[PDB]
C-alpha cells in the first residue's frame, strides 16, 4: 500500500491482526486498521468465564481510615481491661458509641 | 450524596446536641 | 507531602475523615465532597 | 488447491543424519501449521512434530525431541525435517501435512504429501 | 514486552501462582508468544500479528 | 496417550448392505464447556492420502455423501454406512484432535471389504 516515512523515519498505515489462544490453536480474531480496530465474527473466548469483557478493576470493602487527635471531634482514652471501653451513658440515656483505634502513645 | 442528605435533614442538629450545642 | 496527605498518597490510608481544611493544595492532589462545617477564622484570648 | 510435495527417497546408513524438504503452496504458508508424521510399511502413522511458520514455534515428540529438528523458509515455503542418528528402526515413509483448521478451530489433516521413504 | 526466555519464565510462574482465572485482562505483543514461550502460554490470551513481515 | 479403540478390526458385506464402526476411547474426548467430541473419522484408500471423512463423531465433510452416519459421544463413537458401496472399501480410523490430550492417537483401524 502507501509507504510514508514519518519524521522517525517509519513507515506507518501498517495492518495487524488479532489472535486468540483458543485451547492453544491460534485463532483470528481482529484486525487493526491504520487507526481502527476492525474484530472479525470469531468469538473473544477468554481464561476465565464470559466472553465479554471482564471488568478487571476490582474493588474493596474494607476501608483504612485515618483520623487526627482533634479535641472536640476525636477523643483518646486508654482501654478498661483488654481492649474493652467503657460503656459510658449520656445525660440523655444515649449510649456513647466509641471504637477501638491504634495509635502512637506519644510524638 | 449521603452528605447532603445528611444535612438536608436534622440530623447535624443531634450530632449537634451531642457535642457541639452543648456548653460547660 | 507529610501528615495525613503524606500517608493518604503513601497507600498506607484510603480516606481522610477529621476536620480538613478546603485550600486549593489539596483540591489538586486530592479529592473532597461536600463539606459538612461552615466557619472562618479568629483569635483566642483569655480573661 | 494447496499442494505439498517432499523430497525423494534416501538410502542412509545408520547412525547419518537426513534432512527431508516438503514444499508447500497453494494456502497461507505463514499462517498455518504443518506436521510430520512417521509411518512405516504396514503401521500406522505416528506423530512426530508441529511448526508454526508465522512465529517458528517448535514441538516435537518426546520420542523424536533429540532425535528430528524442523526449520521452514519463507521465501520457498517448504518445511524441513532434518532426522539425525538414523537406525533401521528409521526405515518407514515419512508425510508433510497441512492442518484444516475451521473457523478458527482444527478440524484435522486436510492436505497431505506424496510420502517419501527413508531406507 | 520480553524476551521469550523472561515471557516463559513469568508464564511459568504465574501458572504456579494461579493468577489465570476469571476477570484478568491479558494483553502480550508478536515476540512473546513464539519459541517456548508459546508452550507456556496459559489458554485465553490475546496476540498481534504482523502481517507480510517475512515474505 | 488416550487408548483408541475400534470395533470390527475388519469386515466383508454385500453391496446394497448397512454397517457398522465403533471408536472407543480411553478417554472422554468431549470438552465440557463447549460440550464438542474432539474426534475425527477418516477414509484411507491404498495408494493415496486418507481422506477428511467426519469430524466431530457427527458432521460429514462437504465430499461425504449422506449415507455415511457417525455417531457415538464421549468415550464410544460409532461410524455407520446406510448403503454401503464397492468405493466405499477402505481402511477406516478414528483419530482424537483434543489439543489438551495431545499427542494425536489413532485406533486399531476397521478393513473393509466387499
Amino acid at each position: 500500500g502507501r509507504v510514508e516515512f514519518n519524521e522517525d523515519g517509519d513507515r506507518k498505515f501498517a495492518n495487524y491482526s488479532i489472535m486468540n489462544l483458543q485451547n492453544r490453536k491460534l485463532v483470528q480474531v481482529g484486525i487493526y486498521n491504520g487507526t481502527h480496530v476492525i474484530p472479525n465474527d470469531r468469538k473473544i473466548i477468554w481464561p476465565g468465564g464470559e466472553t465479554e469483557k471482564p471488568r478487571g478493576y476490582q474493588m474493596s470493602t474494607r476501608l483504612k481510615i485515618v483520623t487526627i487527635h482533634q479535641e472536640p471531634f476525636v477523643y483518646v482514652k486508654p482501654t478498661m481491661s483488654d481492649g474493652t471501653c467503657k460503656e459510658e451513658f449520656t445525660v440523655n440515656g444515649d449510649p456513647v458509641k466509641k471504637v477501638i483505634c491504634t495509635g502512637p502513645n506519644d510524638t | 450524596l449521603s452528605i447532603l442528605k445528611s444535612h438536608e435533614n436534622g440530623f447535624m442538629e443531634d450530632l449537634d446536641k451531642t457535642w457541639v450545642r452543648y456548653q460547660e | 507531602w507529610n501528615g495525613m496527605m503524606g500517608e493518604l498518597l503513601s497507600g498506607q490510608a484510603d480516606m481522610i475523615v477529621a476536620p480538613l481544611t478546603i485550600n486549593n493544595e489539596r483540591a489538586q492532589y486530592i479529592e473532597f465532597s461536600k463539606p459538612f462545617k461552615y466557619q472562618g477564622l479568629t483569635i483566642l484570648v483569655k480573661k | 488447491q494447496g499442494q505439498m510435495q517432499q523430497s525423494g527417497a534416501e538410502l542412509v546408513k545408520p547412525g547419518a543424519s537426513v534432512k527431508l524438504s516438503c514444499k508447500t503452496s497453494g494456502f497461507s504458508f505463514s499462517t498455518s501449521y504443518i506436521n510430520w508424521l512417521k509411518q512405516k510399511p504396514g503401521q500406522s502413522l505416528e506423530w512426530i512434530a508441529w511448526i508454526y511458520a508465522g512465529t517458528d514455534g517448535t514441538s516435537y515428540n518426546q520420542k523424536f525431541t533429540d532425535k528430528a529438528q524442523l526449520t521452514v523458509d519463507t521465501s520457498s515455503s517448504t518445511a524441513y525435517m532434518q532426522f539425525s542418528s538414523l537406525t533401521t528402526d528409521d526405515s518407514a515413509i515419512y508425510y508433510c501435512a497441512r492442518e484444516g483448521i475451521y473457523y478458527g478451530n482444527y478440524a484435522g489433516f486436510t492436505y497431505w504429501g506424496q510420502g517419501t521413504l527413508v531406507t | 514486552s520480553a524476551s521469550e526466555d523472561d515471557a516463559a519464565t513469568v508464564y511459568r510462574a504465574a501458572a504456579m501462582l494461579n493468577m489465570t482465572g476469571s476477570g484478568y485482562v491479558w494483553l502480550v505483543g508478536e515476540r512473546e508468544i513464539s519459541g517456548n514461550a508459546l508452550r507456556y502460554a496459559p489458554d485465553g490470551i490475546i496476540g498481534l500479528q504482523l502481517i507480510n513481515g517475512k515474505n | 496417550d488416550i487408548v483408541m479403540t475400534q470395533s470390527p478390526s475388519s469386515l466383508a458385506v454385500t453391496a446394497g448392505e448397512k454397517v457398522t464402526m465403533r471408536c472407543k476411547s480411553s478417554q472422554s474426548l468431549l470438552w465440557s464447556v463447549n460440550q464438542n467430541n474432539y474426534l475425527s473419522w477418516y477414509q484411507q484408500k491404498q495408494g493415496q492420502p486418507p481422506k477428511l471423512l467426519i469430524y466431530g463423531a457427527s458432521i460429514r465433510e462437504s465430499w461425504v455423501p449422506d449415507r455415511f452416519t457417525g455417531s457415538g459421544s464421549g468415550t464410544d463413537f460409532t461410524l455407520t454406512i446406510s448403503n454401503v458401496h464397492a468405493e466405499d472399501l477402505a481402511v477406516y480410523y478414528c483419530q482424537h484432535n483434543h489439543g489438551s490430550f495431545l499427542p494425536y492417537t489413532f485406533g486399531g483401524g476397521t478393513k473393509l471389504e466387499i
